């Protein structure tokens, strides 16, 4: 093994003409071993080389073979595919399509030396020129859990199909010649193989932690490791970043630790490679996420707000010359969180309009705003569906900033609408424009807030006029809750006071925290209601914890291990250095160490914890 | 740039062109030379 490439993942998309294609496939995967993400071999035409590809040992996501027209693929010691990534829902192995108008294109396909697809299934449909795959035992390629999650076709009905090898399994093989004929590491076998073997019989057992076949007997003489190689050894994981601390009863900074990259174990991250809380050295992080340094290893973070998308806005930018969001608008600004610009929401949105070709927007769409936490501009909103009974849309708004503001007065407008509500329950900051609330004959809540909390500018003034009377609501009994502070409402619920009167939960006003007999277990601190851990067992009529965190619960649900609760007491853990931490439990569920000289693990005290 | 009904239903970028395969029944993008990735989101780390 060595040498590494990153693996692509075009699925079906097409790098330019087929020539560019095949350039890019060569330059992906000339000289290549090991694939770390997936091998994808589509487009390709008759008559090109394609004898790269003899050269790749593993695949660590899937294989994707599709729409080629050439007779021949030759992944002529392809080992693994360990379907770390599937395609399409499911397949580790997808063999879609390799024809054109004519019905040829794939006839060879000549897998030798496959004979490990560790997760995922297998997939084939019309290749009507492929040989002898037809013929395989894949029970013996793919693990039991993937077998019922086939879908196998091979329909010609004749062609340039040469029989197998007589010196072949059950006649199967992968072409012509004695070379191709499957070799069977699993079927064959024996009652005490647990794992892999390189024969009939029970001495020929594979260590478990072999994944193809092995050479011998050790584990040091697999063909490739199930999980990680670490050196020249294969091993269930990498040395760990975390070690367990005696002293602390928790874990510590492991000096002796190793990421993980690929299947491989490494002393530190190559190239220029960030890392994940699986502890594993990647190329770029997810879509939920992205970080930058903390403390000299590049890790990578979750964003834990849908990650920040700077949008453009009504006026300005590509949508210039739109009067609000539309129906030909409102996509546009799907996983946005502020908006580099104004907000306009006018009549001709629901309505639509004959001069710009726009037909009414679905009331429903709004929606798409939901994600908006700042607006740089003004936010303007003329119209809104009279179903709608709340300024919903805009639940996660946190700022306005008003750096332009309507009529150059204006960062807020809520004019001449149907709602109930002002729906702004996330609104802590309108800076430095003025607000307008107008018109809304059943707006009932905009009085009871302090807007002059929310300005950043000292002279900004409020208009809430020509709503309803205070008389009205008050009659119509719309008032704050009564779990709300003098603070204010964004409505009616408890989910929308500005502050609360006694105690939050999360993001509701509440009164009792669940000290004495809630859902789960409830500390106060700082007037808020915060779960207790889940070790913590409840105690009726009295308190069930005193803070945050497993050393905080009067008494634990499970075990003892220092001064925490745990579920299960540490069983084979790594150490300050060498060995495993293993512990029983005593009577009292406490946790206390094992006999040094067991390792296996113990069952109780001393050396009759551990028998033989 | 052109909306393009993928799996996670992403537009191609990069001067890309979103087409249709027929025989799957599935989308996929057709990018400039120079540009990799499924929604052509990415330079090719080699060719600039
Ligand atoms: C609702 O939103 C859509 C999307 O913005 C708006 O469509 C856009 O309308 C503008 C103005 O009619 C078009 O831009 C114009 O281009 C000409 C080039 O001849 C330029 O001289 C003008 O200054 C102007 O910028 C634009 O093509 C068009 N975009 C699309 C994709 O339709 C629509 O106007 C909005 N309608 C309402 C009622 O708000
Ligand atoms: C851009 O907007 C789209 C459309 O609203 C968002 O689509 C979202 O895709 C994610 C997939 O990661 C969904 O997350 C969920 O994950 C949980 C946990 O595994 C799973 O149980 C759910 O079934 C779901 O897949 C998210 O709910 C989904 N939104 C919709 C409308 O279904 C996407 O969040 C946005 N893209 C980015 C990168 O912000
Ligand atoms: C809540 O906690 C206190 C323990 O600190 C309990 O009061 C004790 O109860 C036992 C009765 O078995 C007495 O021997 C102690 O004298 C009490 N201690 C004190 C300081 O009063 C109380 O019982 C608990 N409540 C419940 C429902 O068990
Ligand atoms: C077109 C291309 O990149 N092919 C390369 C070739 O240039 C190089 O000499 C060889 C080294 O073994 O690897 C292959
Ligand atoms: C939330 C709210 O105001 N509900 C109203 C209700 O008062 C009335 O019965 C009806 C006709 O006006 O429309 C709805
Ligand atoms: C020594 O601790 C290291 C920490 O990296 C751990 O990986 C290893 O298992 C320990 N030694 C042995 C052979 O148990
Ligand atoms: C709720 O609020 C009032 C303060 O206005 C307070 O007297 C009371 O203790 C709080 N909690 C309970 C148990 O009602
Ligand atoms: C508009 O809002 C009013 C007042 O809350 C409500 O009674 C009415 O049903 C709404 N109109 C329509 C057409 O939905």
């Amino acid at each position: 093994e060595k040498k590494v490439c990153q693996g692509t993942s075009n699925k079906l998309t097409q790098l330019g003409t087929f020539e560019d294609h095949f350039l890019s496939l060569q330059r992906m995967f000339n000289n290549c071993e090991v694939v770390l993400g997936n091998l994808e071999i589509t487009y390709v035409q008759r008559n090109y080389d394609l004898s790269f590809l003899k050269t790749i040992q593993e695949v660590a996501g899937y294989v994707l073979i599709a729409l080629n027209t050439v007779e021949r693929i030759p992944l002529e010691n392809l080992q693994i595919i360990r379907g770390n990534m599937y395609y399409e829902n499911s397949y580790a192995l997808a063999v879609l399509s390799n024809y054109d108008a004519n019905k040829t294109g794939l006839k060879e396909l000549p897998m030798r030396n496959l004979q490990e697809i560790l997760h995922g299934a297998v997939r084939f449909s019309n290749n009507p020129a492929l040989c002898n795959v037809e013929s395989i035992q894949w029970r013996d390629i793919v693990s039991s859990d993937f077998l019922s999650n086939m879908s196998m076709d091979f329909q010609n009905h004749l062609g340039s199909c040469q029989k197998c090898d007589p010196s072949c399994p059950n006649g199967s093989c992968w072409g012509a010649g004695e070379e191709n004929c499957q070799k069977l590491t699993k079927i064959i076998c024996a009652q005490q193989c647990s794992g892999r073997c390189r024969g009939k019989s029970p001495s020929d057992c594979c260590h478990n932690q072999c994944a193809a076949g092995c050479t011998g007997p050790r584990e040091s003489d697999c063909l490739v490791c199930r999980k990680f190689r670490d050196e020249a050894t294969c091993k269930d994981t990498c040395p760990p970043l975390m070690l367990y601390n005696p002293t602390t009863y928790q874990m510590d900074v492991n000096p002796e630790g190793k990421y993980s990259f690929g299947a491989t174990c490494v002393k530190k991250c190559p190239r220029n490679y960030v890392v994940t809380d699986h502890g594993s050295c990647v190329r770029a992080c997810g879509a939920d996420s992205y970080e930058m340094e903390e403390d000299g290893v590049r890790k990578c973070k979750k964003c834990e707000g849908p990650c920040r998308k700077v949008c453009n806005g009504i006026g300005i930018g590509e949508f210039k010359d739109s009067l609000s969001i539309n129906a030909t608008n409102i996509k546009h600004f799907k996983n946005c969180t502020s908006i580099s610009g104004d907000l306009h929401i006018l009549p001709v949105a629901f309505r639509g309009d004959s001069f710009t070709h726009t037909p009414p927007l679905d009331p429903q769409e709004l929606d798409i705003l939901k994600t908006v936490k700042e607006i740089t501009g003004f936010l303007l909103i003329q119209a809104w569906p009279e179903n709608r009974t709340d300024l919903h849309a805009f639940e996660n708004l946190e700022i306005i900033r008003g750096r332009t503001k309507q009529h150059g007065q204006f960062s807020l407008a809520v004019v001449s609408l149907n709602i109930t509500s002002l729906g702004l329950r996330s609104l802590k900051e309108i800076s430095d424009g003025d607000v307008i609330i107008s018109g809304n004959k059943n707006l009932c809540y905009a009085n009871t807030i302090n807007w002059k909390k929310l300005f950043g500018t000292s002279g900004q003034k409020t208009k809430i006029i020509s709503n309803r009377g205070e008389n009205s609501c008050k009659a119509t009994g719309q008032v704050c809750h009564a779990l709300c502070s003098p603070e204010g409402c964004w409505g009616p619920e408890p989910r929308d006071c500005v502050s609360c009167r006694n105690v939050s939960r999360g993001r509701e006003c509440v009164d009792k925290c669940k000290l004495l007999e809630g859902e789960p277990r409830e500390f106060v601190e700082n007037s808020e209601c915060i779960q207790c851990h889940p070790e913590c067992l409840p105690q009726a009529m009295n308190i069930t914890c005193t803070g945050r965190g497993p050393d905080n619960c009067i008494q634990c649900a499970h075990y003892i291990d220092g001064p925490h609760c745990v579920k299960t007491c540490p069983a084979g853990v790594m150490g300050e250095n060498n060995t495993l931490v293993w512990k029983y439990a005593d009577a009292g569920h406490v946790c206390h160490l094992c006999h040094p000289n067991c390792t296996y693990g113990c069952t109780g005290p001393g050396l009759e914890g551990c028998p033989t | 740039d052109s909306e393009c009904p993928l799996s996670h239903d992403g537009y191609c970028l990069h001067d890309g062109v979103c087409m249709y395969i027929e025989a799957l029944d599935k989308y996929a993008c057709n990018c400039v030379v120079g540009y990799i990735g499924e929604r052509c989101q990415y330079r090719d780390l080699k060719w600039w």
